[PDB]
Parts: C-alpha cells; structure tokens; sequence
C-alpha cells in the first residue's frame, strides 16, 4: 500500500503558523469576482499536515538535482500552492502529469500559484467546476476544501 | 498526446510497428550504425 504518513501539525507549531500566515496572506481580488473560487477575503484553517513518503521525497529530490546540474547547480526551487480535485490521489502516489488537462493555457503541465486564492479557483475542477459535491456551489462555505502546499524545483523556466 | 496514457509508460502503434516514449531517459542510444543505402541490382 501507501508509504504516506500524514503528521498532523498543532495549531501552536511555528511550522502550522508559517504555512497557515502563507495561506491567508496570498489571498488577493481575482478578475472573476469570485466566480471560479468563491467570495472571500479569507479562511477557515482546519487543519496542516506534513505528508511523509520516503519514496516521492527521494524521487523529488533525484529530479532536483538533475535539474540542478541542468541550470548552473541551481534549482531554482519554489514554495507554491496546488489546487485540483485529485490531492487524495497525489498524497498517496505523487503528482502525475498523464492526468495533466492539455486545454490549459500552458499545455499539458501541472499547475501551481504563489497566491492561495488562484489554487482554490481549481479545487473543485477548471473554472471551479460545478463547485461543491453536495450543494453544487463554487462559492460553497460549508464544505471542506483541500490544497496542498507543495516544494517544487522550477529550474530555468520560459515566461509565456 | 503530451504524455503516456495514465497507467501507461509509452505507445505501440501499427499504421508496421511503432514505439514512443514521451520521456528521454526511458531510452540509452546504445549504439551508433554509420552506413549507406545499398543501390539494388
Ligand atoms: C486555467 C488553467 O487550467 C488548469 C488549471 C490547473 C490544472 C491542473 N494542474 N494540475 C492538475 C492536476 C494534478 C494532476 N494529476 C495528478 O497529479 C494525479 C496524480 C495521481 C493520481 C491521479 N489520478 C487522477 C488524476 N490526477 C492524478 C492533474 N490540474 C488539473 C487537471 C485536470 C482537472 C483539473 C485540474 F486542476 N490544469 C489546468
Ligand atoms: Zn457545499
């Protein structure tokens, strides 16, 4: 089975507080109006946890360093968000770009944003989808979301 | 297709047959053939 811990982070841990303060304090006005994620200038933080996988740690940290050597022994690696209807997936078997949606604006890749607010837009699908599974709502304030907070290498990257 | 099918590591068609793969280290070019075309007889 799956080699995932999930290490439940306390409220009081400067590590919860880092990931909570990134969360909310990324949160920004989108052009939509709120028509994809919701409308929110904030969240209600249940719960951080730390996902343990020796097996996606050593398979990240590999491509790291091949990107590295690739990019003047630069990384060029990035704290950022991941919004999708698939996080139970990836926490257990990684993120898996077979799955990547081609009609993107950026192609087949898998996406990820600096501003919490942008990775909620795609939690519940593109465009929000037909927003939560129980009250079809995008803007829905009762179901729980999920993003994953996530290290990624960027290495030399191409602005489109 | 960007990539293999989900569950899938490459692609086998037969328009004879053909295979891709959409990653570059799922292949060592393990030898190099320097040759010609031969004019038949
Ligand atoms: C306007 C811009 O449009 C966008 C916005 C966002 C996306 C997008 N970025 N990443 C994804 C998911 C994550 C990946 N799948 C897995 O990593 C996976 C792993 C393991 C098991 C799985 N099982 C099933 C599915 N995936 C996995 C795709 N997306 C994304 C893709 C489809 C639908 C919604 C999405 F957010 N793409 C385009
Ligand atoms: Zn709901």
């Amino acid at each position: 089975g799956s080699g995932t811990i999930l290490i439940d982070l306390s409220p009081d841990d400067k590590e919860f507080q880092s990931v909570e303060e990134e969360m909310q304090s990324t949160v920004r006005e989108h052009r939509d109006g709120g028509h994809a994620g919701g409308i929110f200038n904030r969240y209600n933080i249940l719960k951080i946890q730390k996902v343990c996988n020796k097996k996606l740690w050593e398979r990240y940290t590999h491509r790291r360093k091949e990107v590295s050597e690739e990019n003047h022994n630069h990384a060029n690696e990035r704290m950022l968000f991941h919004g999708s209807p698939f996080v139970n997936a990836i926490i257990h078997k990684g993120f898996d770009e077979r799955h990547a949606y081609i009609g993107g604006m950026f192609g087949a890749g898998i996406y990820f944003a600096e501003n919490s607010s942008k990775s909620n837009q795609y939690v519940y699908g593109i465009g929000g989808g037909t927003g939560c599974p129980v009250h079809k709502d995008r803007s829905c304030y009762i179901c729980h979301r999920q993003l994953l907070f996530c290290r990624v290498t960027l290495g030399k990257s191409f602005l489109q | 297709m960007a990539h293999s099918p989900p569950g899938h590591h490459s692609v086998t068609g037969r328009p004879l047959a053909e295979y891709v793969i959409y990653r570059g280290e799922q292949a060592y070019p393990e030898y190099l053939i320097t040759y010609q075309i031969m004019r038949p007889e």
